[PDB]
């Protein structure tokens, strides 16, 4: 690897730089070299890891989804042909974010998970897993949709059955798990009333566990806390 | 729908 | 090069595409390709080209200033050391800036600007090579740094030589590259008071030209005329 | 300082 050379520290203070400046692949690539130095991370490291990660998956399921829906338009009655140029870089876009996808999962695979052993890393990495394996089946149409569409619920499962042995209600990674299972639940397994029940539930739980919490916590929860209730605002 | 940010605490 | 393969007509569209995407990193790469089949530009290519470009080496600056401020608060008087990170990420951001400058450059020089006889076209390619020798300008600090400085000046000047002698005084490409000159003298070339009269004078002539224009040129001449006097604002 | 867009017509 192109960090191969690079300290451990050094690859984690320049990923706080690429930040920073918002050269998140950049902040990728460094977390990378970092997770392959093959010590596990801290809590403050595995944020930077996701922030990087998520950050570029980010634009390019904004790109795919621009795509994808001038694509779409292009397959309607009336709709002049135009060759083969959208399908093909709506492909190049995608063959990108999978690469995105893969080299997380890779990463979560060897050997993040496997040495995880406390609920706060295990839950998150397991999420992270869930995560990556959902934006696989955003843009997923053939013969393995289903295998990733289950890859992602299986890992979602695992760290929800670990979250509610371990963590407390208002835990935002705890939250943020349950936040996504259910995003997971509406838009991707076709199941938007357990969805919505996985909403409710993860809120009311929280909020009766809020009255624990120092302000500080309490900041932390309740911002999580929100997203909840505007999912199910929209959902019903 | 909103997915959870990244920086978990 | 990569693109060599692919017909310059789809070069164009995928270059449309990604900036619907807002990709602008393929849509450069999409450009560079369409220019390296070596027929002439035209108006609307031009412009994808610069856009193209522009928002890559964007990017590239503003993450070269946050670097470059936080480089400039580490040689402080109390900071405290923290090893050469900062230097050699502001250094690696540096020189991938310079490489997109060096490109479009490249590109301007073999072979855009030679085979450019109409004012519009000439004009434009000359204005872009006084920009991309700007951005070299704003990162350059060594033995080189008055070489670069005098090669965005005169490539400017040849633009403004033709664009004085062959357009009217509203026309947008014109407006644009007086602007970017005078930014120019003010931001680089330590030339405040030559900054404020040439924004002054282009201000004017162009208002005193509005009355030939119809509604829709009107609208584009005086969104640069308003940048001016934004500048004129901020400088006196 | 603002300097041109780089779409001029
Ligand atoms: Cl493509
Ligand atoms: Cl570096
Ligand atoms: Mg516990
Ligand atoms: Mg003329
Ligand atoms: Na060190
Ligand atoms: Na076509
Ligand atoms: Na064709
Ligand atoms: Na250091």
């Amino acid at each position: 690897g192109a960090m191969g050379s690079m300290e451990r520290a050094s690859l984690i203070q320049k990923a706080k730089l690429a930040e920073q400046a918002e050269r998140y692949e950049d902040m990728a690539a460094f977390m990378k070299g970092a997770v392959e130095k093959g010590e596990e991370l801290s809590c403050e490291e595995r944020n930077l890891l996701s922030v990087a990660y998520k950050n570029v998956v980010g634009g390019q399921r904004a790109a795919w989804r621009v795509l994808s829906s001038i694509e779409q338009k292009s397959n309607e009655e009336g709709s002049e042909e135009k060759g083969p140029e959208v399908r093909e870089y709506r492909e190049k876009v995608e063959t990108e974010l999978q690469g995105v996808c893969d080299t997380v999962l890779g990463l979560l695979d060897s050997h993040l998970i496997k040495e995880a052993g406390d609920a706060e890393s295990r839950v998150f990495y397991l999420k992270m897993k869930g995560d990556y394996y959902r934006y696989l089946a955003e843009v997923a149409t053939g013969d393995d949709k289903k295998r990733i569409i289950d890859s992602a619920r299986s890992a979602y499962q695992e760290a929800m059955d670990i979250s509610k042995k371990e963590m407390p209600p208002t835990n935002p990674i705890r939250l943020g798990l349950a936040l996504n299972f259910s995003v997971f639940h509406y838009e991707i397994a076709n199941s938007p009333e357990e969805a919505i029940s996985l909403a409710k539930t993860t809120f009311d739980e929280a909020m009766a566990d809020l009255h624990t919490l120092s302000e500080d916590s309490y900041k932390d929860s309740t911002l999580i806390m929100q997203l909840l209730r505007d999912n199910l605002t929209l959902w019903t | 729908a909103h997915s959870s940010p990244a920086s978990l605490q």
